[PDB]
């Protein structure tokens, strides 16, 4: 177990200390003799807890926003979808074969942005905005978020102008 | 004499571990019975349903928004009971027997369990004396004796409540011309109905005079699903009072098809595996 | 393709890219809507975007609904499609008009995604397959 | 759809050579609305639906 | 007062180290692109409530300060709301300034009781 | 008017039609208007579309309980109220009942 | 084999470890020794971060954890019970079960001594006659030779009397509750007569 | 308070009692 | 100690009726999971149950 | 130490027929989860698996 | 793996080569449908496995056509 009897263990209750002082000199060299079999502990980075089927559970990443692009140490982008109490379940934008258990995950601080602007006109991109037609990167272009809110009730007018499809059945 | 006989009894405590979806998990209550009515510190009652090894699963007879984690649950010591007796005639009670007509508490009454095993083989006898409903289509074609179960099945708005109402009103008409030993005291159980229709129905029963013999148990559409689930059992206990003491009772469980939906809600919120039409087994 | 953009998240791509490609294309077309020009967007097989989002939700152990679609699969299509608007005169007068494409299964529009997008949008262009081989092309019912 | 597309998108004619692909598709209980044949309809140029 | 534990879509678990909010109570989230309001759905145990969000949970960090409001969602009522557009949390959407409120009332309420019903059709 | 899960175009059209026909007045003559719109559009999460009908009820319950009036409450598409509560029940992990609705339907 | 009977029965997988630890420690009659080592380990996980890293971090291998727990617990009066227990909890990654195994071990020990912790909330501080006439009233709320461990409290909202808090049950023998249930009974009578 | 990390035990197995009884019964002399 | 066999019947001591259980499973921690031949309303979680 | 990559092939030693596993996912406790190209009847827990 | 269940059973019915003795094995699996619904799970599994089908109808069985081979 109950909470009322477990919250009273924050107080000390030993009245004898023949083991606390014994291992405190003994803890640090016993830790250090497997220091190269350790991994550096992550707080604001993330380490891949598990991976499979395009989903990586990530331990750490204390300050990812929901929907933020995270990057793995292989350069594959992710997107932190469900933040949980003990891990982050991210979705992998590509193959997860290059993502192993123990890989480092780096947040980027950006919610998922795409190239917008006049320069993207006439181009063939993938679902993230990056060009796939093989004629250079998108210039004359600024980034913008993909999860913008729709315009409100007051930000609209009534739909009055016709948009011509050119097909007689729909235009008639 | 209240002063000389006053011992505050040793109240067995229990914390609420986690509440929500109309079912609370209650730490403690180490001596609570299965099916025992427990009482939360907000006043809302509850039935100890699933006695588990570490917690108690309490369905909450009412709204679960008044219960928090860490609220105290007190056990009342006995199985879920309603007040039965002659003090219930005339009264409009909720699913647990508490009166909602606003005419004060149920006096001249006695508590009794809602979940009683039905009488056995050797306790019955054949259905011999008639129960007239005053509907001559029924009383000529589909005759109903005393001790019978008669389903009034139909569509929406086909006159089922009207057959029930005419049976209850006809019992008032026959009760003034018969001796005491053969008088039918009716119960109307309104499960899942609108509160406005139960109010208009109570007006009809008191303006024709049939409320003198009628008990009205109403767990309406806004009431919690354990209350709609329990209200037929409350009404059947209140009418089992007249069954068990030599008198005769009538009971209309109006829309048991809404009691089964309330029970489906309770079971599916308890993560129980659904069956045909998502109903429990 | 002097005026056409193409956002192409193909079938080989990972399911979050197929889920995210309509939002990328709509954020590209909202440049034209939000700066006074006029936009036109076609989400070809929005019933494959819903499949990709179902895959990601079921692998993230989200609670499924009917046809194993998550609870926010109506919200998914609605928060995309409501960005297709006709802005007022003070916001530039621009507009974005959407043409989502839903593939039904033998005309069964009582399927889940079809009912969701039918309830969301401002009308349908039905294309029945019995009218198609009857010579009527476009097979507009 | 992701597994079927990851298999299927490799069977393509490229600028080096060509692969003409003929793939029989079992349709369970002649139900073309079943998702395992309905996913592989968009993966093909010519569909040859054999009917019972 | 409380801090965000899990953000799974529109469902947000919030951890309160002290006193829990009631079910159906409103929770404001401190520090966000818009006014994000959560509504408590259940108590999960271990001092954690589970809330459903009234806006987008994109941009939500585990450990964001969530304040208890002590009541359900309270919307402006009165004759000053006539001709106005409110959303679910009672905010003006018609961009005509604030909403003249005679009172603010919680949107969750019991039905009118049996003595309060009228018996005339 | 409680528009539960309304399209934003049709909500704006209803608002402009209420301005034009005179039942909603803008500006200084706002007090002579006859309706209160409560709008939760389709672009909102299911938690927001599940409580817009309750907000419309609260605004009408003030006019009933305090002012003592006979109020009209236009819950536009009660089926969308049902489907928004179905969505918030599925997001809360509750097992859906028959055809796919919430167990507390 | 032939282990002692546990004083009270308990739940699963964190209290069964405590019941087994209690039966082993009563078979060795080191019941107060291993409770003291459990408290010292609670304080040990309180003190250092590298020790609770071996209980919370999922990326430390089992070999590192079992070898650190083996090598740091070689000596210093730790029993074979506690050393084997921490080997067994380090082998399985279940070092987080310590904080929940000690409270069930405490409840087991607080049941083998036939004791009971209680809380007496009195309106005024007690005298050495106001206390002695209270415990003989409080000992009728245990069902055996349970010796309550008096814990006094103060609360002026009571108008004299006492409230017992056994953490399982609560007896409200106060006067401020007695004048509350007096008024309820007198108002429930005048509405009848 | 850093003891709050060890509040809930994270069990990677269900039959842990059998493993700790294989190691605590041989601790008896 | 000495768990009952599966299908063996058990008698609950101190009930309103003759509540006879019947062992259906061995749950694993000296716990047998039984099916009750009568109503379990009135059972407390310490009730002594003899084995026949 | 050093989990194999996903989709990589593993060869089980000691099996009668050549049993090849293919890594499908990393389970998280230094465990990969594999699908088998031949029958798994005859696999013993602890049997050595050599990564390729 | 209920397809693999019947698949690995029904593939052992084989006509062996002349090098392996020329022996044969003929399987006659029997699947019961429910009200003629051959669109069930196990029915379509074994229909996709086996070579032929001897489909027997109830409506021809009570027309005197016995064996009721559709
Ligand atoms: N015998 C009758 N003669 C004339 N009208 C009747 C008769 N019985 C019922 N009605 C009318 O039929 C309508 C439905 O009756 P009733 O209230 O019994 O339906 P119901 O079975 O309660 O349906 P629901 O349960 O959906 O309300 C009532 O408005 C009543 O006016
Ligand atoms: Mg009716």
């Amino acid at each position: 177990a109950d909470a009322k009897a477990l919250d009273e263990l924050r107080k000390p209750k030993f009245s004898s200390k023949y083991l606390i002082q014994h291992v405190s000199q003994k803890l640090i060299p016993a830790v250090k003799e497997w220091e190269k079999s350790y991994q550096p502990p992550v707080i604001h980075l993330g380490r891949v807890l598990s991976v499979g089927d395009g989903i990586a559970r990530v331990y750490g990443l204390k300050s990812v926003q929901a929907g933020e692009l995270v990057c793995f140490d292989s350069g594959v982008k992710g997107m932190a979808l469900n933040l949980q109490a003990d891990h982050v379940g991210v979705v992998v934008f590509g193959n997860d074969s290059v993502i192993h258990q123990g890989d480092l995950v780096y947040r980027t601080g950006q919610i998922v942005n795409v190239p917008i602007g006049p320069g993207t006109l006439g181009r063939v991109t993938d679902g993230l905005g990056q060009p796939i037609d093989g004629k250079g990167p998108l210039t004359n272009v600024r980034s913008s978020l993909v999860e913008v809110k729709a315009p409100g009730i007051i930000a609209r007018q009534s739909v009055r102008e016709p948009l011509f499809t050119g097909v007689k059945a729909v235009d008639a | 004499e209240w002063e000389k006989s006053y011992q505050p009894p040793v109240i067995h405590l229990g914390r609420v571990l986690s509440v929500g979806d109309g079912i609370a998990r209650v730490y403690g209550l180490k001596s609570v019975q299965a099916g025992e009515l427990v009482c939360f510190d907000s006043g809302v009652k509850g039935m100890a349903l699933n006695l588990q090894a570490d917690h108690v699963g309490v369905v909450v007879f009412g709204n679960d928004s008044v219960i928090h984690q860490g609220d105290l649950v007190y056990r009342t010591g006995q199985i879920v009971n309603v007040p039965i007796g002659p003090g219930t005639l005339g009264r409009v009670t909720d699913g647990l027997g508490q009166p909602i007509d606003g005419k004060g508490p149920l006096t001249n009454v006695r508590s009794s369990l809602v979940e009683v095993k039905a009488p056995g083989i050797i306790a019955r006898q054949s259905v011999r004396e008639p129960l007239f409903t005053g509907v001559k289509a029924v009383d000529a074609l589909v005759p109903i004796g005393r001790g019978q179960r008669e389903l009034i099945i139909g569509d929406r708005q086909t006159g089922k409540t009207a057959v029930a109402i005419d049976a209850i009103i006809h019992q008032k008409n026959c009760n003034e011309q018969v001796p005491k030993a053969q008088r039918v005291y009716c119960v109307y159980v309104a499960v899942g109905q609108k509160r406005s229709t139960v109010a208009q129905l109570v007006k009809l029963f008191t303006q024709t005079g049939a409320m003198r013999y009628t008990i009205m148990v109403s767990a309406t559409a806004s009431d919690a699903a354990p209350l709609q689930f329990l209200a037929p059992y409350s009404g059947c206990a209140m009418a089992e009072y007249f069954r068990d003491t030599g008198k005769h009772g009538l009971i209309i469980y109006d829309d048991l098809s809404k009691q089964s939906v309330a029970y489906r809600q309770m079971s599916l919120l308890l993560r129980r595996p659904p069956g045909r039409e998502a109903f429990p087994g | 393709m002097r005026y056409t953009i193409m956002v192409s998240a193909t079938a080989s791509d990972a399911a979050p890219l197929q889920f995210l490609a309509p939002y990328s294309g709509c954020a590209m077309a909202e440049y034209f809507r939000d700066t006074g020009k006029h936009g036109l967007i076609i989400y070809d097989d929005l019933s494959k975007q819903s499949v990709a989002y179902r895959q990601m939700s079921l692998l993230l152990r989200r609670p499924p609904g009917r046809e194993a679609f998550p609870g926010d699969v109506f919200y998914l299509h609605s928060r995309l499609l409501e960005r297709a608007a006709k802005l007022s005169k003070e916001l530039g007068g621009g507009s974005l008009t959407a043409f989502p494409v839903i593939e039904t299964q033998a005309g069964d529009v009582s399927a889940y995604i079809a009912t969701n997008v039918i309830s969301i949008t401002d009308g349908q262009i039905f294309l029945e397959t019995e009218l198609f081989y009857k010579g009527i092309r476009p097979a507009l019912n | 759809a992701t597994d079927l597309g990851g298999l299927q998108e490799r069977i393509t004619t490229t600028t080096k050579g060509s692969i003409t692909s003929v793939q029989a598709v079992y349709v369970p209980a002649d139900d073309l609305t079943d998702p395992a044949p309905a996913t592989t309809f968009a993966h093909l140029d010519a569909t040859t639906v054999l009917s019972r | 007062a409380g801090y965000v534990s899990q953000v799974i879509g529109p469902v947000v678990d919030v951890r309160f180290d002290g006193e829990l909010p009631s079910i159906l109570s409103s929770l404001e989230v401190e520090g966000h692109s818009v006014r994000l309001v959560l509504e408590v759905a259940q108590h999960m145990g271990d001092n954690t409530v589970r809330c459903i969000a009234m806006d987008s949970t994109d941009g939500l960090v585990r450990g964001q300060k969530v304040v208890d409001t002590g009541s359900p969602i309270k919307v402006p009522v009165g004759r000053g709301t006539l001709g106005r557009i409110m959303n679910v949390i009672g905010e003006p959407v018609d961009e005509q300034g604030p909403i003249d409120a005679a009172d603010i009332w919680s949107i969750h309420r019991e039905a009118p009781e049996f003595t309060e019903q009228s018996t005339e059709q | 008017f409680a528009g539960v899960g309304e399209r934003t175009r049709e909500g704006n059209d209803l608002y402009r039609e209420m301005i034009e026909s005179g039942v909603i007045k803008l500006g200084a003559e706002r007090g002579n208007s006859k309706c209160t719109l409560v709008y939760g559009q389709m672009n909102e999460p299911p938690g927001a579309r599940a409580r817009v009908a309750l907000t419309g009820l609260t605004v009408a319950e003030y006019f009933r309980d305090i002012e003592g009036q006979d109020v009209l409450l236009f819950v536009d598409n009660i089926f969308r109220f049902t489907q928004a509560n179905s969505e918030v029940s599925a997001l809360l992990g509750r097992i859906p009942s028959a055809v796919g609705y919430q167990p507390t339907l | 084999l032939k282990l002692p009977t546990a004083p009270l029965q308990l739940s699963g997988t964190s209290a069964q470890i405590a019941t087994l630890l209690w039966q082993v420690a009563a078979k060795e009659n080191q019941l107060d020794k291993v409770q003291d080592e459990l408290y010292q380990f609670i304080e040990l996980f309180k003190q250092h971060s590298e020790l609770r890293r071996l209980a919370t971090d999922p990326f430390v291998p089992t070999l590192v954890r079992t070898k650190i727990i083996s090598s740091v617990l070689k000596d210093s009066g730790a029993s074979e019970i506690t050393k084997k227990l921490f080997e067994a909890l380090a082998d399985e990654g279940a070092l987080s079960a310590l904080l929940e195994v000690t409270v069930n071990y405490e409840e087991l020990m607080l049941a083998h001594k036939k004791e009971v912790y209680c809380t007496v909330i009195t309106a005024e501080p007690l005298d050495k006659l106001e206390r002695v006439e209270l415990t003989k009233k409080a000992e009728k709320f245990v069902d055996a030779g349970f010796k309550l461990v008096m814990q006094e409290k103060i609360d002026k909202k009571l108008l004299g009397g006492f409230v017992i808090e056994f953490s399982d049950r609560r007896v409200d023998m106060s006067t401020a509750k007695k004048v509350e249930e007096f008024n309820n009974f007198v108002n429930k009578l005048v509405l009848s007569i």
